[PDB]
RNA sequence: CCAGGAUGUUGGCUUAGAAGCAGCCAUCAUUUAAAGAAAGCGUAAUAGCUCAGUCGAGUCGGCCUGCGCGGAAGA
């Protein structure tokens, strides 16, 4: 999966996800999957979403991952009293703001593009929209 | 699908330019016929296998209209097929006449020999003309 | 809509009586009296019957389209008449008609005696073929369906009552 | 038939018809394409 | 020239007169005899040359025998003794493999006097030169 | 080439800008040359289809405001956070 | 709706055999209004289905959006 090979810190606070997103336009490929809803993508959701599109396109073209978890999440198991120290990291998520260019693709037709991201979007928890590279 | 405007203007424009130089253009009904028969009719007229083509009454109407022609609408009723001759004597009427081998005539609605209109009762007159 | 735009013609002798929303089509064979919806507006002019919607209704034409085919078949039934031929495929499957009742032996341990509705007569040119006739297309289609339920042909041999205009596909019996 | 919230048109002979208030998928080339609850 | 009325076509070559291993009873199970495929078949086959896979219609009515009229064989059977090699392509397009030419298959597909559309000896002539290059072969025309 | 009917704005600020987006309209501004900036309110739909063409960002544009054709050029554009709409476009006198 | 829906050619290699319809490739040409070296079912290979002139004016479906639909089964 996708996760920081090294971090200055192991744990991190909650951190609210407010405001819009930055990466809204594609600057690597001709197509790509854009986000519309609000939430967070885990290493599993991102990885699984990549296999879908990457598979719907056999072994041609190229895909990019603009997003990245880089955010540890701690959780306490069952039969555990509240407190007693912060929980332990179980997985890493990535804050996705409305307009975050999730993935991108290039080297394949426009029709095959939607189909690819269509099987990948179903893997994502939040809604998404298909976008095309625009000039300026 | 359909054909774009510019793409249809040429189609009619072509069939019209060939009608201005066509020494003949007989019309008849060709329903229930097979390809083997159509080809045979084409091989008879010209060894090039090209002869007798089916066209709509419209494509022909505006084609016969785009060119100074009149009194031919009656020849355009339902299934219509044209047979013109851009070269050689337009006496190739005997070929198709013998091909249909029909004791009637109705099928061969009308025609236009050398800019001269001719009914269905004249298809035999030209088909019986001596060498 | 479009279908309603095509006025229906009524042959000679075909007496047409309109009473508000009721249509009585009496001709050469039988007499049908159907009641239109309420959004349909039939207009009896010349020797044909036009159809159109009515201000104040949504579907409008959605109803006129049906009323166009309805009365249409009504005229065809009182003129040429409808007919449905159902042949019985299989061994031991015979058929007989004693009056207004049809006896069928579809392997059942007891001969079935289907009762014919209003005006629906049928004979049997063969021990495995029935020919239904009537003036109402809806009825002649229902009766043929009833005898079609007694034994629905299986996709292996087609054994059972079927339709002369029906194509039954079969399949193998699997391997082992 | 296979009933399930999701219903689509598999083959080209598929048809999405509504009856009484329930989306159905009628087929005339493959009884397996028969669906319900859409 | 009419409609459907029996007309199969399964053969391996003109040499094998009514074979068995390749097809056998497969060339006659509806109205053709697995024996008369030498009488009416070789009625003129041995009068020319046996070595080119030549097919043929069937046409059966109900008069026991059949009136099948043999015609021109495939244009590929000329790609093993008229074009060049008989097989062995090695790699599809990763290599130009072999290569035909203009003069080649020129007067070879011309002999056809019972097929081809259009007498234009230029449009119906090159019509038998497409596949000769479609198999990775180069065009020396 | 691309004629875009415009009308000088009567009030600025995000407040007015928002009221424009709620009526199939969006804020704009034409700067450049020695002339002073001018607030402009273009139609959403209209410009929404004009920007669909790459020739809209390449070729010169002609904005008609108060009976005046000002030959400008697309400098920058701000699209909606996630919807296929426009927020504001900057034009330069050229 | 009633129609047509062809031909080179069963395209070449492979194979028991593959012919539009295992699979590698290739995908030009043709007579035309139009027909892909071929969509799905179907054959052991074929066959057989079949999709992509008349009638006479409306039809096709992606996008933005409102209101609804199914998704929705507890004592
Ligand atoms: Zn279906």
């Amino acid at each position: 999966m996708l996760q920081p090979k090294r971090t200055k810190f192991r744990k991190m606070h909650k951190g609210r996800n407010r405001g819009l997103a930055q990466g809204t336009d594609v600057s690597f490929g001709s197509f790509g999957l854009k986000a519309v809803g609000r939430g967070r993508l885990t290493a599993r959701q991102i990885e699984a979403a990549r296999r879908a599109m990457t598979r719907a396109v056999k072994r041609q073209g190229k895909i990019w991952i603009r997003v990245f978890p880089d955010k540890p999440i701690t959780e306490k198991p069952l039969a555990v009293r509240m407190g007693k120290g912060k929980g332990n990291v179980e997985y890493w998520v990535a804050l996705i703001q409305p307009g975050k260019v999730l993935y991108e693709m290039d080297g394949v037709p426009e029709e095959l593009a939607r189909e690819a991201f269509k099987l990948a979007a179903a893997k994502l928890p939040i809604k998404t929209t298909f976008v095309t590279k625009t000039v300026m | 699908m359909a054909l774009n405007l510019q793409d249809k203007q040429a189609i009619v424009a072509e069939v019209s330019e060939v009608a201005k130089g066509a020494l003949s253009a007989v019309v008849a009904d060709s329903r229930g016929v097979t390809v083997d028969k159509m080809t045979e009719l084409r091989k008879a007229g010209r060894e090039a296998g090209v002869y007798m083509r089916v066209v709509r009454n419209t494509l022909l109407r505006r084609a016969v209209e785009g060119t100074p022609f009149e009194c031919l609408k009656d020849a355009f009723v339902g299934p219509t097929l044209i047979a013109y001759s851009m070269e050689h004597p337009g006496a190739a009427a005997r070929l198709f006449k013998e091909f249909a081998k029909a004791n009637a005539k109705f099928e061969v609605k009308a025609a236009a020999f050398e800019g001269e209109l001719i009914p269905a009762s004249q298809i035999d007159r030209l088909a019986t003309l001596p060498t | 809509s479009r279908v309603a735009k095509a006025p229906v013609v009524v042959p000679a002798g075909v007496d047409v009586k309109i009473n508000g929303q009721v249509i009585t089509i009496k001709g050469k064979n039988g007499e049908l009296t159907r009641t239109l919806n309420d959004a349909v507006e039939v207009k009896h002019a010349d020797n044909t019957l036009t159809f159109g919607p009515r201000d104040g209704y949504a579907d409008g034409w959605a109803q006129a389209g049906t009323a166009r085919a309805l009365l249409n078949s009504m005229v065809i039934g009182v003129t040429e008449g409808f007919t449905k031929k159902l042949q019985l495929v299989g061994v031991g499957y015979r058929a007989a008609v004693k009056g207004n009742v049809i006896n069928l032996s579809l392997g059942f341990s007891h001969p079935v005696d289907h009762q014919l509705p209003a005006g629906i007569t049928a004979e049997c040119p063969t021990q495995t073929e029935i020919v239904l006739k009537g003036a109402d297309k809806q009825v002649i289609g229902q009766v043929a369906a009833d005898l079609r339920a007694y034994r629905r042909p299986e996709p292996y041999k087609g054994k059972g009552v079927r339709y002369a205009d029906e194509v039954v596909r079969t399949k193998e019996a699997k391997k082992k | 038939m296979k009933v399930r919230a999701s219903v689509k048109k598999l083959c080209r002979n598929c048809k999405i018809v509504k009856r009484d208030g329930v989306i159905r998928v009628i087929c005339s080339a493959e009884p397996k394409h028969k669906q319900r609850q859409g | 020239a009419k409609k459907v009325q029996a007309y199969v076509k399964l053969q391996v070559a003109a040499g094998m007169a009514n074979p068995s291993p390749p097809v056998g009873p497969a060339l006659g199970q509806q109205g053709v005899n697995i024996m008369e495929f030498c009488k009416a078949f070789n009625a003129k086959t041995d009068s020319i040359e046996k070595g080119l896979p030549i097919p043929v219609v069937i046409t059966v009515y109900a008069d026991r025998s059949f009136t099948f009229v043999t015609k021109t064989p495939p244009a590929a059977v000329l790609l093993k003794k008229a074009a060049g090699i008989k097989s062995g392509s090695g790699k599809p397009n990763k290599d130009k493999v072999g290569k035909i030419s203009r003069a080649q298959l020129q007067e070879i597909a011309q002999t056809k006097a019972a097929d081809m559309t259009g007498a234009d000896i230029e449009a119906m002539t090159r019509s038998i030169e497409g596949t000769a290059r479609s198999m990775g072969l180069v065009v020396e025309d | 080439m691309f004629t875009i009917n415009a009308e000088v704005r009567k009030e600025q600020g995000k407040g007015a800008s928002r009221r424009l987006r709620a009526a199939n309209k969006f804020p704009a501004i034409i700067y450049g040359g020695k002339e002073a900036p001018l607030a402009i309110e273009l139609d959403h739909d209209k410009v929404m289809n004009m920007q669909a063409k790459a020739e809209f960002y390449s070729e010169v544009l002609t904005i008609v405001v108060d009976g005046k054709e000002i030959k400008v050029k697309a400098q920058d554009v701000q699209r909606h956070p996630y919807k296929p709409k426009l927020q504001h476009i900057d034009f330069v006198r050229a």
